[PDB]
């Protein structure tokens, strides 16, 4: 019949650059789940926590590892709902790029998009933005790229960040580590071994899960694969 | 990819035909090249190069080309560009400590080391090769070494901290104070060393050494 | 204060526990945070404890 | 101030953070002039002569 | 209940002004600074972004100065957030003007409408006014090289050298000082807006990754807008060092 | 009478009007103590874990 | 949990926690608690069978509404968990935007793709207080066409991950535990034993037990991909072989 | 140099702070670590608040 209620600004400034509520956001993000990016410098690789903690998981495509298109892929921390629009709406995006340019959208370029409904939720009333934070990778330029994007809508770059639990602590781990000009493989063996210092528990391969982007494309690399990479490391 | 894929079927091939002492000769010229490789990655060369040369340190026997070859493992190191590179070197370096050799040979060989980690890079190096030394010297009976190589680093990597690797130094270095029966060093070595740890999670090696 | 014995200790559950007379800059010097959630600090607990009291043959 | 002109001091307000050690140049002055420095920090604490504000103005 | 509470967003409040532009002004003193300064032959744009980390990758080379026409220039000072959103809007008022203009875009004409929009949310539809201040620099032949200022306020402001963002007062004198009415060109005011920025910051240390300057600068028959690499920014860092010196002097 | 002037406890006539003696300020005290009675389920022996607080206790 | 701190006006609204709650979401978590319907869900790669109780207020009913086990799609079934009114209005929401499916895709949907939409959907309604989100839960049984059978599980939030068995209803976590063993334990998958399995557990979490009559079983079998109601006769072949099975 | 400072309680517990560290340790020298480690713990929480905010109490 038609709906009111509640369209008066849910949202004040703090002195701090971002609004309280935003700020309120980015703890939702840390008690998520542990992800970490780490661009290689010849692909990106995303790792993400595979599990909601149930430790019954069987995976064959229901992934938080997505590939939106040719070579841009997702893994994400904080809500699964506010997730899946932004999955939805990024194929939507990436083709939108696809139609005119006959590339897909840069790694840059989506996340001005996606930053914009961001926002969008947290000025108006009735609303409330997304719990959600993305690590984005993507080849664009000739180079591998990893942008992250805050549940507020603002972007930091990173070529190394972490997410879920301990995340603040984690970019600074990160900020000192980060490591370029590695191979395929090497680039699997980091990334895990900085996936064991965000997660914790069990892990074996329906408990983290791994995509990797480089040049011949995005997929998501097989429960068997990740096993092998994780034994290999100290 | 060449340390790989040259170097350990030549190093293999020279060893399994012909003798012991005639290899040593073709050894020595092979480390020599190695120097330049002729690697298209710095970061894997090096990683693989210091583990196909680690092959001797395990023994670790008494050879001429023992000495030599050690000396090899330092610019190679330096070279190396990776964080998760040093805990394999730590492993290589636990076992040429573990099986004794010379006392004089062992101690130099990681002395020369921590200076060079400084000279062309990190801290975070210089930091590991440290707990090594430090161990070897309380079997050795040169504590009042031990005391000055422990004692001096500690501010340095302080303001570096975030990472899992510099616990071990605070580690080792209680148990050589507290052998020389110095309790406040050993005590502050331990108020250092659980502070800094936070949780497990680092290598098995690492929270071997911390519980 | 610096006395053989301990200083007093003192604990809040509260931001509106305190007092402004009580809260003023120029009284704490020291500032004790307390964590609990670590992964490691977990199996400690339960090793130390379940030694406290008697040994099994299905421990682990 | 007589000769100044302007009313000797009603309001002087000292602000800004603390850590510059403003406190302890009004201690240095209030001692010397041998006035009481009667330190609030906040609180109708001290004030137990009724021990609530605006009766601690009187 | 939705009755029983106040935010005095489209309500005026006992001030005779609502809550919710005056609350933005606070959130923008503590986001990173951008200034707009006046050459003789061009006008350019020097941002602090909003990244006080120590490791970008730089993934968008605009994370605080977008252009964006080949006419026109921006910055933002405020959250990154409600940026996002403007920076869209104005791809396409930029560029539209233009299709029928046929003629480089007045900086004036840009920020009254835009400013306008700004006060549209704060009395009506429910939602409060953009937390970014948008400083526009650009050319037009009847005012000349121009820079504007854009509020949350809708209050615009003709300048020739402000800023806006983090320690403004400061920094509106600074550039004053420094810099008279039509004195400096093109060069040494691009030095001279990196010395403001190393002074203002959120956070200490000016870095290449911590910078985004932007020229505005009239080539041979066009007007060419691009946004400097680090590269260049850094060969700057070090002309700033010898500004410092000048202004003194 | 120079051991007279500290704050402690005192003892005073009602109507002989003299201080008479002077007692310790340990009198005067209707607290009780449990030094470690009704022992809680707890010891620094019976955990291993908040091994980071553990240097912050220590020294407090 | 957290009943929240307002900054906003956070009190009756979804906005923000700084646990980062959803006020109406945790809401939605005590509208499942009203209903009294729990479910257990098993997957094998003979089939995927989700059972669950049947309300019955009195004796005088028919079987079209009463039932919660609901037909999504031919293929793919469902059933929704949690107050039988929350429930019809969003089996009601997601068959016209399943229908909408049928005209973009043309053919029968994954259960990958159908539990997606559904999320997309419920994403609206959990941004939104303006219209509080639905307070059941949907645990989707159905043969992926070429992957096989699996069990889904959305919350009235929309999360949903794959997961080797699941569970929904009045608690989800001490139902899960039960199942854990039971998938362990591993049994050999045909059309008996991943019927039985699931049935026992249902049956030993609420220690209350039940007829076949009682419940209700929905399975999607390699025999037959069809969406496909046991009824009272088949589900009690099985009963009668669980009483001998130990 | 290194602090950004806040608070009249900050300045001075730099100092309290070096002092302890090396009483927990039990040597009679101020290790040259504790000075560093006193005004590191106290920094990082002062240069944290322009960000998001926190306090250096409850």
């Amino acid at each position: 019949m038609a709906e009111r209620g509640y369209s008066f600004s849910l949202t004040t400034f703090s002195p701090s650059g971002k609004l309280v509520q935003i700020e309120y956001a980015l703890a939702a993000v840390a008690g998520g789940a542990p992800s970490v990016g780490i661009k290689a410098a010849n692909g990106v690789v995303l790792a993400t926590e595979k599990k909601q903690k149930s430790i019954l998981y069987d995976e064959r495509s229901v992934h938080k590892v997505e590939p939106i298109t040719k070579h841009i892929g997702l893994v994400y921390s904080g809500m699964g709902p506010d997730y899946r629009v932004l999955v939805h709406r990024a194929r939507k995006l990436a083709q939108q790029y696809y139609l005119v340019y006959q590339e897909p959208i840069p790694t840059a370029q989506l996340v001005q998009r996606v930053a914009s409904v961001m926002q969008e939720y947290t000025q108006s009333g009735g609303v409330r933005p997304f719990g959600v934070s993305l690590l984005i990778c993507g080849w664009n330029e000739g180079r591998p790229y990893l942008f992250q994007s805050d549940p507020s809508g603002a972007y930091f770059a990173w070529k190394a960040t972490a997410m879920g639990k301990n995340y603040v602590n984690g970019k600074t781990f990160l900020e000192k580590r980060y490591n370029e000009d590695l191979e395929l493989e090497d680039a699997i063996h980091t990334a895990i071994l900085t996936l064991k210092e965000s997660f914790e528990g069990q892990m074996t391969e329906d408990n983290i899960e791994v995509g990797i982007c480089n040049e011949a494309g995005f997929r998501r690399l097989t429960p068997t694969e990740v096993r092998d990479y994780l034994a290999a490391i100290a | 990819m060449a340390a790989a894929a040259v170097v350990e079927f030549q190093r293999a091939q020279s060893l399994l035909s012909t003798d012991r002492e005639a290899s040593i000769d073709i050894l020595h010229s092979i480390v020599k090249r190695d120097i330049q490789e002729n690697d298209e990655e710095a970061v894997q060369v090096k990683e693989q190069s210091i583990l196909e040369l680690g092959s001797l340190l395990a023994k670790t026997g008494q050879a001429a080309e023992l000495g030599g070859l050690l000396k090899y493992v330092r610019p190679f190191l330096n070279s190396i560009s990776k964080a998760k590179a040093a805990r394999l070197v730590r492993s290589l370096l636990d076992l040429f400590l573990d099986m004794e050799a010379a006392t004089g040979q062992e101690v130099e060989l990681c002395l020369e080391c921590i200076e060079w980690a400084k000279s062309e890079k990190r801290t975070f190096l210089r930091q590991a090769l440290e707990a090594r030394l430090v161990s070897l010297y309380f079997d050795t009976k040169r504590y009042q070494e031990a005391l000055h190589l422990g004692s001096q680093l500690l501010r340095e990597l302080k303001k570096m901290d975030d990472k899992a690797l510099l616990v071990e130094v605070q580690l080792l270095e209680s148990k050589t104070y507290h052998a020389l029966s110095n309790l406040p060093k050993a005590r502050a070595a331990l108020t250092s060393a659980r502070t800094t740890a936070n949780a497990i999670y680092c290598p098995p090696k690492l929270q071997a050494t911390l519980d | 204060d610096q006395n053989v014995n301990v200083k007093v200790i003192m604990a809040t559950n509260r931001a509106d526990t305190l007092d402004p007379a009580l809260l003023r800059p120029g009284r704490l010097d020291r500032k004790i945070e307390f964590p609990l959630p670590d992964r490691r600090q977990k199996r400690l607990i339960f090793s130390t404890i379940t030694s406290k009291m008697n040994l099994s043959e299905e421990v682990d | 101030f007589e000769a100044l002109g302007i009313a000797q001091p009603k309001g002087v307000l000292l602000y800004g953070p603390p850590g510059t050690g403003k406190t302890l140049l009004a201690r240095a002055v209030a001692h010397h002039t041998d006035c009481t420095f009667i330190r609030v920090s906040g609180s109708e604490l001290v004030q137990k002569f009724i021990g609530e504000g605006a009766r601690m103005v009187r | 209940m939705s009755r029983r509470y106040d935010s005095r967003t489209t309500i005026f409040s006992p001030e005779g002004r609502l809550y919710q532009v005056e609350y933005a002004m606070e959130a923008i003193g503590h986001a990173g600074t951008c200034l707009g300064i006046l050459a003789n032959d061009g006008v350019l744009l020097a941002a602090e972004r909003r990244n006080i980390h120590k490791l970008l990758d730089e993934v968008f080379f605009s994370e605080k100065i977008y252009k964006l026409n080949e006419d026109m220039a921006c910055s933002v000072a405020g959250i990154t957030s409600d940026a996002n959103v403007l920076t869209n809007e104005l791809r396409l008022i930029a560029q539209r003007y233009l299709l029928q203009y046929q003629e480089p875009i007045p900086c004036e004409q840009l920020v009254t409408a835009l400013c306008d929009i700004k006060q549209a949310y704060t009395q009506f539809g429910g939602k409060r006014p953009f937390g970014v201040s948008l400083l526009y620099i650009g050319w037009d032949k009847h005012y000349g090289f121009q820079l504007y200022q854009s509020d949350p306020s809708g209050n615009y402001g003709g300048w020739k050298a402000t800023c806006i963002g983090n320690n403004s007062a400061a920094a509106v004198s600074m550039l004053k000082q420094d810099y008279k009415e039509g004195e400096m060109t093109l060069k040494s005011a691009l030095a001279l807006a990196v010395k403001v920025l190393n002074k203002t910051m959120d956070v200490s240390k000016l870095s290449a990754e911590k910078v985004e300057i932007a020229t505005l600068t009239r080539e041979n028959g066009k007007t060419v807008i691009r946004v400097l690499k680090q590269k260049e920014v850094e060969q700057l860092i070090k002309k700033h060092e010898e500004e410092e010196a000048k202004a003194e002097r | 009478r120079e051991l007279l002037k500290p704050n402690a406890s005192v003892a005073l006539h009602k109507h002989s009007n003299a201080l008479v003696d002077v007692l310790p300020p340990e009198a005067d005290s209707s607290i009780m103590m449990l030094t470690s009675d009704q022992k809680p389920d707890v010891m620094y022996a019976d955990i291993g874990g908040m091994d980071i607080q553990k240097q912050e206790v220590r020294e407090a | 949990m957290s009943r929240g701190s307002s900054a906003g006006f956070d009190r009756h609204i979804t906005i923000f926690s700084p646990e980062g709650r959803l006020y109406q979401v945790e809401y939605a978590f005590k509208a499942i608690n009203q209903g009294g319907l729990t479910s257990v869900a098993v997957r094998g790669k003979d089939c995927a069978v989700i059972v669950t109780q049947k309300k019955v207020p009195d004796k005088l009913l028919d079987s079209s509404t009463v039932t919660h086990l609901f037909k999504i799609t031919e293929n793919i079934g469902c059933v929704m968990t949690g107050m039988t009114a929350d429930s019809r209005s969003q089996v009601q929401r997601a068959r016209y935007e399943a229908a909408n499916w049928k005209y973009k895709y043309g053919y029968e949907i994954p259960v990958d793709m159908l539990c997606k939409r559904i999320a997309d959907i419920s994403q609206v309604y959990t941004q939104n207080a303006e219209m509080r989100p639905l307070g059941c839960c949907m645990i989707l049984i159905g043969i992926d066409e070429e992957q096989g059978p699996q069990v889904y599980k959305c919350d009235p939030a929309g999360y949903y991950c794959g997961f080797k068995a699941t569970a929904a209803g009045v608690k989800q976590t001490e139902s899960t535990s039960f199942l854990e063993k039971k998938v362990k334990k591993k049994f050999d998958w045909t059309f008996e034993q991943t019927v039985e399995t699931a049935i026992t557990c249902l049956s030993t979490v609420l220690s209350i037990d039940f007829k076949p009559s009682e419940i209700e079983v929905g399975v999607v079998t390699v025999e037959n991909p069809k969406f496909r109601i046991l009824t009272e006769a088949e589900i009690d072949a099985h009963l009668v072989a669980l009483a001998e099975r130990d | 140099e290194l602090m950004p400072g806040a608070s009249g309680a900050e300045v001075k517990g730099v100092c309290t702070e070096a002092g302890m560290y090396a009483l927990r340790e039990r040597r009679v020298h101020v290790t040259q670590e504790d000075f560093e480690m006193a005004v590191a713990k106290v920094m990082q929480k002062d240069s944290e608040k322009n960000m998001s905010i926190k306090k250096l109490w409850k």
